[PDB]
RNA sequence: AGGGAACCCACUA
DNA sequence: TAGTACCTTTAAGCCTCAATAAAGCTT
DNA sequence: AAGCTTTATTGAGGCTTAAGCAGTGGGTTCAAGGTACTA
């Protein structure tokens, strides 16, 4: 479960998929009758991992 | 983006539809456990692998 | 079908269950009927 | 002494 | 109480409707 | 009398079926996740 940087020959050798992790940002607002509301921060939940494009920007 | 959209969609529908579900229980969602995260990744990575550009249950 | 039957039901669920029998007869025989969905597995792939 | 199918794509003349 | 097994594209034919018109039945 | 009524032609709409031959090769996915229930 250790998170390292993957080079592009190594997703070619070993068949892995070549992408990059998406976070996003999520407030959450609770409304009740009778209630206030209370913000709560997730900051930077996953929801996904995009391929990348090999020698674009976000290429290692 | 084309892609994206859709599969974005489809993660906001099925955070709907988890937080729907625990919420007709009367019982709070974990958020982080709501996101299904291989709605993104593997559509991605299926229509960049298969070519067909959609989603698997509509390949024709 | 025949266990609703010998178990009876209503007309209704027997008008059913024969109009998805004559449909899976139907699509075994012949899988391209226009105004008819296609007899797909479970995969999406339609069965031949 | 020979355990795959289907689809897609590219190609050959 | 954690864990494993099961539930669910177009081009040409043919056929079949609505719409007509002499012609016999009934003024 | 001139009105009424019946069986054979037309025109448009809907259905069906077809769309070259023979070769290589690769690539992916089928067969998948919730569950309801125990020793």
């Amino acid at each position: 479960g250790a998170p390292s940087p993957m080079m592009p020959n190594e997703a070619r050798l070993r068949n892995l998929t070549y992408s990059a992790p998406l976070y996003v940002d999520i407030t959450k607002t609770v409304i009740k009758e009778g209630e206030e509301q209370l913000q709560t921060q997730h900051q930077k939940t996953f929801i996904g991992k995009i391929p990348i494009m090999l020698r674009s920007t976000y290429c290692l | 983006a084309f892609l994206f959209r859709g599969m974005f969609k489809n993660l906001l529908k099925e955070v709907r539809i988890y937080a729907q579900k625990f919420i007709d229980r009367g019982k709070d969602f974990n958020l982080e456990l709501a996101i299904k995260t291989r709605i993104i990744s593997d559509g991605l990575k299926y229509s960049l692998a298969t070519g067909n550009w959609g989603d698997q249950k509509k390949a024709h | 079908l025949r266990r609703n039957e010998q178990n009876g039901a209503a007309a209704h669920v027997i008008a059913e269950d024969v109009k998805l029998l004559q449909f899976h007869v139907a699509t075994m025989v012949d899988n391209e009927l226009p105004g008819l969905p296609r007899a797909m597995q479970k995969s999406g792939r339609p069965l031949k």
